């Protein structure tokens, strides 16, 4: 053998971080998705005249 | 108290006297609606001003849709002949939306910096051109 280390330990880091980055994104995305109060129309805009 | 105040509906004239109603009517009705039309064009979400605002109405007077608002009520008060009901809203209203002005425009002006400050020095008249 004669091939020392290749890339990096610090990219494998990086590689681990983007891997939990999107599995903490996952798992907030599966279970606060859903969550509905009301839509009611804002026809009475008092802003621009009241 | 401008409809206690008016004559009665039939005491009041007609003929060539009305047609300066109809002109009030239509004429605060285009600046209400230029006002609206170059407000709203400028902002991307509901009343959030990407730009400052100076064109058509916004040349005259630095707050035209409230302008336009009191002038329907005096072009109102002028319909069935109570002028004192228009003095009287001009004092009340012109209180209440000036307060009101002020704080919109102090926030605008925190916000955004030279660019309304040199719009309010070029029209200085901020609700009635050259009266106030």
């Amino acid at each position: 053998p004669m091939e020392t280390q290749i890339i990096s330990d610090d990219t494998w880091k990086l590689v681990d971080e983007i891997w939990d980055k999107k599995v903490e994104e996952i798992k907030a995305e599966a279970v606060i998705q859903i969550e509905e109060e009301k839509k009611k129309p804002q026809i009475l805009m008092a802003t621009h005249f009241f | 108290l401008a409809a206690f105040e008016g004559p009665e509906l039939h005491r009041l004239p007609g003929g060539w006297a009305n047609v300066g109603i109809w002109i009030l009517i239509v004429i605060t009705m285009l600046m209400h609606y230029d006002s609206t039309l170059y407000l709203a064009r400028y902002s991307e979400k509901v009343v959030v001003p990407t730009a400052v605002v100076q064109f058509g109405p916004y040349r005259w007077v630095r707050h035209p849709i409230y302008a336009s608002t009191m002038l329907l009520f005096a072009a109102y008060c002028t319909a069935l002949r109570a002028p004192l009901s228009l003095l009287f809203l001009l004092a009340v209203c012109l209180v209440y939306y000036n307060k009101k002005a002020k704080m919109e425009e102090e926030l605008m002006v925190e916000s955004f910096g030279q660019s309304y400050s040199d719009y309010a020095d070029k029209v200085r008249h901020k609700f009635i051109p050259f009266v106030y």
